[PDB]
């Protein structure tokens, strides 16, 4: 899942 | 050699990149609900430390995802134990208030509280522990090779490697009449680890009883692989 | 200079003092009762390495306590990994049992198990971890100067110093081809923290179920203070 | 308490 993390870390 | 591939630099600048800019600290109903609401501001910031370390934003999104949900715990108690060497009796928060020992205690999270003041914040005051050598701590325990479930675990040891070989040149550099000073500086991570174990069994709690506000992110970091 | 107030060749002497004479090992009902055997046995042999440790007996009987109290389940865990490098899913007990992983998940351990032979065995295996490296590391942990209620941790934290200038002196005369070995040995002690408090974890579990034998000694470590 | 530790330290 992990849904914040996988979009905070995509961000560039 | 060790500071070009991971240089010492960078991780000092990762570090100062995302300090609180808190001008006067004032004390926090419930200490532990303002420590909850902390850690969960500062989960976002973790992640922007977390790309500014060399090569870690090189790995694969699914390693960056373990590599922060094994080491969260352990990178927020170190950050905020360094901040709070400032302080003789309590813990600075990145939201700019103060849990005083007396607080702690007065909210049922009196031991836990003092391991940290005495294992981590004092020693980390008396050796005048220095932000590039808490940032390469940070750096090692995020590089954790033992995170279950990693792509390609022998890349992160080798990155880890790298932290500690740069972060050895640097205390040899700048503390040459403190030969220990590397080994003690790495002897600190047993304490961090056994208090983030017992930190992340009080926030298990606390969620369960149902009575600490818990908001999104901290609760994320809480869930089930 | 390292070498004379605390020498690693009485700290290898403690470790060969102490080993178990077993010609063939054989595998273990309940793989989790014959651990528990081996675990209360070895408290005994335990107390007798810690006299061989210099300066140790020197130390106040209080503090001799405390700190075979705070230490003893990670002292106990590395001497048996490191003893198992020689099997490949498994580990040798000091009483002549081996403990295959699969006999671990048939009683319900297997979590635990794994991570002994992951962080542990393999990583020692890895290096080649020698037996003063393992004996100096236990050393180190002996020499816990956090623990609990010590009369004088300020000489607990100069005997702790002492082993681990020690250790890297002998590292770096022994394996100079590999800069980051004395690292590399310090940076498993948060692992093995971890995996101790896992295992007291355990035990406390099988005390409490009353469905596992505990033998005196190891029943007199799991009592409070 | 700790009885038996107690007793294995102090016997030399
Ligand atoms: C410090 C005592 C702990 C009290 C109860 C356990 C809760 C665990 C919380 C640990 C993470 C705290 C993060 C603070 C973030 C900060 O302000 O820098
Ligand atoms: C190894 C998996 C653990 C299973 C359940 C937890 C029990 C904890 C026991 C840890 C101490 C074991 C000591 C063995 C002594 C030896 O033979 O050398
Ligand atoms: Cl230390
Ligand atoms: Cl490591």
């Amino acid at each position: 899942k992990h849904k914040i993390l996988h979009r905070l870390l995509q961000d560039s | 050699s060790a500071n070009e591939d991971m240089p010492v630099e960078r991780i000092l600048e990762a570090e100062l990149a995302v300090e609180p800019k808190t001008e006067t600290y004032v004390e926090a109903n419930d200490p532990v609900t303002n420590i909850c609401q902390a850690a969960d501001k500062q989960l976002f910031t973790l992640v922007e430390w977390a790309k500014r370390i060399p090569h870690f934003s090189e790995l694969p999104l699914d390693d960056q995802v373990i590599l922060l949900r094994a080491g969260w715990n352990e990178l927020l108690i170190a950050s905020f134990s360094h901040r709070s060497i400032a302080v003789k009796d309590g813990i600075l928060l990145a939201t700019g208030l103060h849990v005083h020992r007396n607080s702690a205690h007065s909210a049922g999270v009196g031991a836990i509280f003092d391991r940290v003041l005495t294992e981590l914040v004092s020693k980390m005051r008396d050796m005048q522990m220095d932000k590039t050598e808490l940032g390469c701590l940070r750096a090692i325990v995020l590089f954790n090779p033992d995170s279950k479930g990693l792509s390609n675990p022998a890349e992160v040891e080798a990155l880890r490697e790298k932290v500690y070989a740069s972060l050895e040149a640097y205390c040899k550099h700048k503390y040459p009449e403190q030969p220990g000073r590397f080994a003690k500086l790495l002897l600190r991570l047993p304490a961090l680890r056994s208090i983030g174990l017992k930190c992340l069994e009080h926030l298990f709690f606390f969620k369960l009883i149902g009575d600490t506000p818990i908001d999104t992110f901290l609760m994320e970091m809480l869930e089930a692989p």
